[PDB]
């Protein structure tokens, strides 16, 4: 039993229906940022960032963590929305600034001792 | 007690001072290297050694509470001095 | 010659016309604002050097730090430092601003407002005093007295 | 106890309500400001002429670091360290080794000004009175690598600002 | 009493040394009281003082005009007063140098510099320690 | 009512910590060993967890 | 190497890469984006400065505490490149004018003051030094801008043999005189082309491609002695580009024929400006000549390096040419332009 | 004994302690515990499941008149099960007297928001939500209070790093203001004070 309880969901499907609920909202948000912060990426960036957000936590199996995940990603697309974000902050999510960090073990031999 | 080095740049009194093949020379290009001019060791070597007709004698520092703790010293060994571990004042008894 | 002399005769003019006539932003982040406020306050009188606040970055010529700096306010104090009108001057006031001071090792503080606009003076304190504020604010005009701008142009 | 700031309640005679309309009409108060302001413009400014005048400071004044010597001319600081441990800031950075001749002295003392809350802890701590904070206070510069002080800087403003120190010392210890 | 403000004016102005003083001591420092002289610096500041002024005003310093390197004519600031005259001007002993002089040490500057900042005379920091880790050197004679 | 998860426990995904600190890390479980200097005994009571040490390098400036 | 010189860290900017770089020129469109990405991994950068230090400033938050160095220098004085170059194990010279002042020509700035700098160079010790030419850099080339650019690079290749040239073609950027250049023009009117553009062909390269370039040449141990190429990935006819630099910012295109000799005396009436000119008799001749094609050379793309296309960092830099009724479009909305390619 | 030592009320205490008793007495449904400090707090520890009950008495009932929240906050203790302590203060104007009430959750568990109970608790729980994680159910308006937009982690937790992960510069290539992993010229320096000699007796532990 375990003797938990939830947050909105109670299994894993009403999980799947608010994550995608999340995603429709945020793909239907993506070409008015792109318009109103001025943004020099396309329409499809934005998208594929979006999908790449979503994809990089597709491993979660319990229902309560995907829930806080949903209610962050509502946060999230209510401070994009009302303006509260500035076009540093949506720009954040792309690391134009860093170089890349190699990830073959020689290349990591090469620069330094962090494995 | 400043002494140069080969590349002319002055020594500081820890001794550190910047070889010919480091680069960090440049930051005092068009400027200065700032060192102290009064090498304390140099100054306490200059001070005469207190002779004195006791065993043990007591050191503050001078000025009392705006010195240091107050410390006794040992002056048994004929062959050495006492020296305050806060000051570096030293003290004998007499000799010879 | 007689185009240099110009050009340092209205070079000099110049320069006293702008270190003579200083706008600071009306802008204070934290407790150094306090301190700039007492600066303006009778017994120091900054308006009696010219020195006189504008709310407006349009019409300012100086920005003062006074105060934190976080990473939620950096963008903003960058945008009013982008929408100042040229020629420009920061001075940085307080530790805060000029390298974190007691929060530098805080999780949401800029270390130091010179990582996000260029500084001309540097005001140490934690606050400065009114009067160090006054002597920040005079060597910043002993500075822009100076320049050579038309020179500069000149020799090219 | 408490009192009541806006529990009053005007007269309603003939007398106080023409007086009422009166202040009205023709402006009473509003001269009455205007009075005030025409009384302080024949007063005498408090603005003082600085950098020709300076404001009033005390012995306790907390300004810029700077470190000491015996009258000798050793050095008092000791490398205990207790100005480095006790620093809100963790604005002090201390290393040290014996010396040539057998002293216990510091190789490195460091001062970020830019971390430093001029809060005067590490005068309280030390032992031995080597640092100190200093009267002076216009020491403004227009880099930041300027305010990042090494022992030979502090040496220097002590030998700058001792006359001076040990004057503001002379008037204070009795307190301390 | 009016002829009497109009007439202490008149001896601000004959008290300055005549009109050329006067005129100096209006565009170098603008102001131009006349007080009682303290005394003098070895760099050519003057102190002086005027106890009926209030709280503030009752002392000041008119600068040199030439200290270390630089014309000091127009270009003043707080940080040319030595400390001793930094203790008397900020109100912080009531007794000035002349009268109380501070304790002679062989190791107190001589010669008191203002702020050099921006200067080449300004100061630079650096690393005071020694090396930490010695490297090997390989020897400088062959091996075969 | 409840709704009886039969999963483990990970909350990774919402501490916000980046990739490179969770997968890299070794941290260490452990009783600090008495301190040889001092008989005392009380900083060997609680059980500590610290990270393994990276890399430390000198300041170009003020070392 | 030094141990002082080893590289520590992790790349940032408190990190020691390992460089210590003069950068001649980084007050320019060019310099900027040298000593920036230099100061984000943490190299010693030293900025020689002639002008006055207010247009100095803006280089300061590019590098931490200590890292970046301003000292003066006269290009016609030796010691002062002595004095500058002292320490330095790279030199990086990015000095140059698109026009002729009354105290500099395209000789002093092309010819004396590069051969000045790699000969001070090369005695003082420094092991590598980066030199930058034209594409089209000419020895019988009908610009004067050019033919100083090939008798340069020729001294600089004598005085320092070890020396790495880079040459670019017409970068483009957000303070770049190219793409701004054209869209300085809709002002008067019309657009006046050499037969109508019809005949240049341009291939024009970004400002942070060649940046990037620059720093891999540093780090390469390969490209000691090597010479190459910056150019972007498409070739366009100069009607087409102008056409689509004026379509991103929705300007009105109005292109004329102007023939060759009334084109060049309009650009001598402009060159009589004590200040910037807004255009010159040599500007117009090398706005209107085709760029090189050089495949013998190593380009970019040896160096790591995948070009950024025009098409998709155009909108950064003409997006301030727009009016308020144009200015929140988007990036995919203007149609790329034709190329002509193979 | 007399002149450092500070002075003890008996009578506050023995006021608390009968007031305590009556709270646990009339709500035996949700009190687990209740104590009284030595410098006389009360303190009342319940289940979570009776935040919005327990605070509802303790507002209305003519006997309490807790009207005012003075501060609500939590407190990470790692080596529990259920992370956070969730810690109301409430004060009395009736009858001048304060309160703290107490309970607990863990990272996954939402809390009632009081919010109907008190109009003041609505910001309180926001800080609560972006210092520690810990989510209110039925919150009017649940966002970040503190914290920079788009900032991840919550800084409260005992395992966030002091410095974070994240630093903020100008960035002019790209003509903005950038976010990139902490880097340091000086590491914080971490100091080892506590002695290894016990300090106070009175608080020992059974050695297990
Ligand atoms: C690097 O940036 C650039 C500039 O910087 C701002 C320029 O000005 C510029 C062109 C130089 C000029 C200053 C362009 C702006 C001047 C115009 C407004 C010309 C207006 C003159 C006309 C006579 C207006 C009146 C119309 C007549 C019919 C009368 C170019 C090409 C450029 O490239
Ligand atoms: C025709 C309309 C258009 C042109 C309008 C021009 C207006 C007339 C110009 C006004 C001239 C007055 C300025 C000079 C007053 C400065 C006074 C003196 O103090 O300046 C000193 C020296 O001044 C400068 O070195 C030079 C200033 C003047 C430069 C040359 C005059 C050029 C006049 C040419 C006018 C033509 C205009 C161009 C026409 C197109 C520096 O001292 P300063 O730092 O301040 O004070 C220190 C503060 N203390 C005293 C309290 C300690
Ligand atoms: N821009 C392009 O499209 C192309 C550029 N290049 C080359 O790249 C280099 C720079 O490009 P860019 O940065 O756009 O040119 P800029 O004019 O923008 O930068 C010029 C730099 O050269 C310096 N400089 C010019 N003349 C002198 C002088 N007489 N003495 C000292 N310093 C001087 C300037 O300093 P100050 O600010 O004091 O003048 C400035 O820092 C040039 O060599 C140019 O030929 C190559 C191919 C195409
Ligand atoms: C009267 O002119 C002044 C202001 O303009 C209204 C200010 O804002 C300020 C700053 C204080 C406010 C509250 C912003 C000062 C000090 C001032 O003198
Ligand atoms: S420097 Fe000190 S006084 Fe100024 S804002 Fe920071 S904490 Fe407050
Ligand atoms: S005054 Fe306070 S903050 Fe400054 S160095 Fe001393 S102890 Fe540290
Ligand atoms: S300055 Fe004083 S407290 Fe600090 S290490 Fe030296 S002796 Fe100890
Ligand atoms: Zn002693």
């Amino acid at each position: 039993g375990t003797s938990v309880k939830p947050i909105f969901s109670r299994d894993m499907n009403e999980a799947k229906r608010r994550v995608r609920e999340l995603y429709r909202a945020w793909y239907r948000e993506v070409p008015n940022t792109v318009h109103l912060f001025q943004l020099d990426i396309s329409v499809k960036q934005g998208r594929d960032k979006v999908r790449e957000m979503f994809m990089k936590n597709a491993h979660v199996t319990d229902p309560r963590v995907v829930d806080l995940l949903v209610i962050k990603g509502k946060m999230e697309l209510e401070e994009t929305i009302n303006v509260w974000k500035q076009r540093t902050h949506i720009m954040r999510f792309f690391h134009e600034t860093e170089a890349p960090r190699p990830t073959d073990f020689l290349s990591k031999f090469y620069v330094g001792h962090d494995p | 007690g400043v002494r140069t080095s080969p590349t002319g740049e002055k020594v500081t009194h820890t001794g550190q001072a910047y070889d010919d093949g480091d680069y960090r020379r440049v930051r005092f290009s068009d400027r200065q290297k700032e060192v102290n001019e009064n090498f304390a060791i140099d100054l306490i070597a200059e001070q005469p050694v207190s002779e004195v007709g006791s065993r043990v004698i007591s050191c503050d520092g001078g000025g009392g509470a705006l010195g240091h703790p107050r410390v006794y010293i040992n002056l048994d060994k004929e062959t050495k001095t006492g020296t305050c571990g806060y000051c570096g004042l030293q003290f004998r008894q007499p000799h010879h | 010659s007689r185009g240099e002399y110009v050009v340092a005769k209205l070079d000099d003019l110049v320069n006293w016309a702008r270190r003579s006539s200083l706008w600071p932003m009306t802008f204070g982040l934290a407790c150094c604002a306090v301190e700039m406020m007492h600066m303006a306050a009778p017994r120091y009188d900054m308006d009696r050097f010219g020195v006189v606040f504008r709310a407006s970055p349009r019409q300012s010529d100086v920005m003062i730090v006074a105060g934190t700096l976080t990473n939620k306010m950096a963008p903003a104090l960058r945008k009013v430092y982008d929408q100042m009108p040229e020629p420009r001057y920061v001075v940085s006031m307080g530790s805060c601003a000029n390298g974190g001071g007691y929060y530098h090792y805080s999780y949401s503080v800029v270390r130091g407002c010179d990582r996000i606009v260029p500084v001309d003076i540097y005001v140490p304190g934690c606050p400065p005093t009114a009067e160090a504020l006054l002597y920040g604010i005079l060597q910043l005009q002993r500075k822009i007295k100076r320049e050579k701008r038309l020179r500069i142009w000149y020799r090219r | 106890t408490y009192k009541f700031v806006n529990m009053r309640e005007p007269s309603m005679d003939m007398k106080s309500v023409t007086d009422r309309a009166a202040q009205t009409l023709l402006w009473t108060e509003l001269v009455r400001g205007l009075g005030m302001t025409l009384s302080y413009l024949f007063r005498e400014p408090a603005t003082i002429n600085y950098p020709f005048e300076k404001g009033p400071l005390s012995p306790r004044f907390r300004g810029e670091h700077a470190l000491r010597r015996y009258p000798s001319g050793e050095e008092r600081c000791i490398a205990c360290k207790l100005c480095e441990a006790v620093c809100p800031a963790q604005a002090i950075t201390i290393e040290a080794e014996p010396r040539a001749d057998g002293s216990r002295r510091t190789t490195r003392y460091d001062i970020d000004m830019t971390k430093c809350i001029y809060c005067g802890f590490c005068q309280e701590a030390c032992p031995v009175d080597a640092i100190v904070e200093g009267p002076n206070f216009e020491f403004s510069t227009e880099t930041h690598e300027e305010l990042l002080y090494n022992k030979e800087k502090l040496l220097n403003n002590g030998d700058k600002w001792e006359a001076e120190i040990a004057a503001n010392i002379q008037a204070d210890y009795l307190y301390r | 009493e009016l002829v009497q403000v109009l007439r202490r004016g008149l001896q601000q102005v004959s008290g300055h040394g005549g009109l050329r003083g006067y005129l100096r001591v209006l565009f170098r420092a603008n102001d131009v009281r006349v007080g009682t002289l303290v005394g003098e610096d070895k760099y050519g500041n003057k102190y002086y003082e005027d106890n009926k002024q209030f709280f503030g005003r009752h002392r000041w310093v008119i600068y040199t005009t030439e200290m270390n390197g630089r014309d000091t004519f127009w270009d003043v600031d707080g940080s040319m007063v030595p400390p001793e005259w930094h203790r008397w001007l900020h109100c912080m002993t009531d007794d000035p140098p002349t009268t109380k002089p501070p304790t002679a040490r062989k190791y107190i500057w001589t010669n008191h510099k203002f702020n050099v900042s921006g200067t080449p005379q300004q100061y630079v920091p650096y690393s005071t320690t020694r090396k930490k880790i010695q490297e090997w050197v390989p020897p400088s004679t062959p091996y075969k | 009512q409840l709704i009886a998860v039969d999963e483990k426990l990970d909350i990774t995904t919402l501490t916000g910590v980046p990739e490179e600190h969770i997968k890299t890390r070794k941290v260490r479980i452990f009783v600090p060993a008495r301190n040889n200097m001092q008989s005392g005994v009380n900083n060997t009571k609680k059980w500590k967890m610290e990270f393994d040490t990276r890399e430390r390098w000198e300041n170009p400036l003020m070392g | 190497l030094h141990h002082a010189l080893i590289p520590h860290g992790k790349g940032g900017r408190s990190s020691v890469s390992g460089i210590v770089a003069t950068v001649f020129g980084a007050t320019g469109f060019l310099g900027r984006y040298v000593v920036n990405h230099l100061g984000r991994m943490g190299s010693q950068v030293i900025v020689p400065y002639r002008c006055e230090p207010y247009d100095t400033m803006h280089l300061r938050p590019m590098g931490d505490l200590g890292q970046i160095i301003f000292m003066e220098w006269n290009g016609k004085d030796k010691d002062s490149i002595r004095k500058v170059v002292e320490h330095s194990n790279v030199v990086i010279n990015l000095v140059g004018r698109e026009w002729e002042t009354k105290n500099f020509d395209f000789e002093d700035v092309f010819v004396k003051i590069p051969h000045a700098i790699a000969q001070v160079s090369k005695e003082a010790g420094v092991e590598k030094l980066i030199h930058i030419s034209h594409l089209n850099a000419d020895i019988k080339s009908p610009s004067r801008y050019l033919r100083s650019k090939a008798v340069g690079e020729k001294e600089v290749r004598a005085a320092f043999p070890e020396a790495t040239i880079i040459k670019p073609s017409d970068i483009f950027g957000r303070e770049d005189r190219f793409l701004n250049y054209f869209a300085s023009m809709r002002w008067f009117g019309g657009v006046p082309l050499i037969s109508l553009g019809k005949e240049t062909v341009k291939q024009p390269v970004y400002i942070v491609d060649v940046s990037k370039g620059i720093i891999n040449a540093i780090k390469d141990p390969d490209a000691k002695g090597k010479t190459f190429a910056f150019v972007g990935p498409n070739r366009y006819l100069l009607f087409d580009l102008v056409q689509y630099i004026f379509a991103v910012a929705y300007r009105p295109f109005l292109p004329y024929p102007l023939p060759h000799f009334a084109y060049r005396w309009v650009g001598r009436l402009f060159e009589v400006s004590p200040f910037e000119p807004w255009t010159t008799r040599d500007k117009v001749e090398r706005v209107h000549m085709s760029d090189m094609t050089l495949p013998h050379l190593p380009g970019l793309e040896d160096l790591g390096i995948q070009a950024t296309p025009l098409e998709l960092k155009a909108i950064e830099v003409l997006r301030r040419h727009r009016t308020y009724r144009w200015l929140t479009s988007e990036m995919e909305d203007v149609k790329p332009a034709k190329t002509v390619n193979i | 004994t007399r002149p450092t030592i500070r002075p003890r009320n008996d009578v506050v205490h023995k006021q608390l302690s009968a007031f305590g008793q009556y709270v646990a007495e009339i709500l035996p449904k949700y009190v687990q515990q209740v104590q009284v400090s030595c410098f006389n707090e009360l303190e009342i520890f319940i289940h979570p499941d009776g935040v919005i009950p327990v605070l509802t008495f303790l507002r209305d009932h003519t006997n309490a008149q807790f009207k005012s929240l003075a501060d609500l906050t939590a407190v990470d203790v790692p080596t529990r099960q259920n992370r956070f302590e969730i810690v109301y203060n409430l004060l009395s104007l009736r009858f001048n007297s304060r309160i703290r009430v107490k309970t607990y959750t863990d990272e996954l568990t939402p809390i009632e928001s009081s919010v109907t109970v008190y109009k003041a608790a609505n910001w309180y729980e926001r800080e609560i939500w972006d210092m520690f994680g810990v989510f209110f159910a039925n919150h009017p308006d649940l966002r970040r209070i503190l914290t920079d937009y788009g900032f991840e982690g919550h800084p409260f937790r005992k395992d966030f790093p002091l410095s974070g992960y994240v630093e903020l510069r100008y960035d002019d290539e790209v003509k903005r203001v950038v976010a990139e992993p902490v880097e340091l010229a000086q590491e914080f320096r971490k100091f080892d004070l506590n002695s290894p000699w016990e300090a106070f007796p009175a608080y020992r532990q059974p050695p297990e």
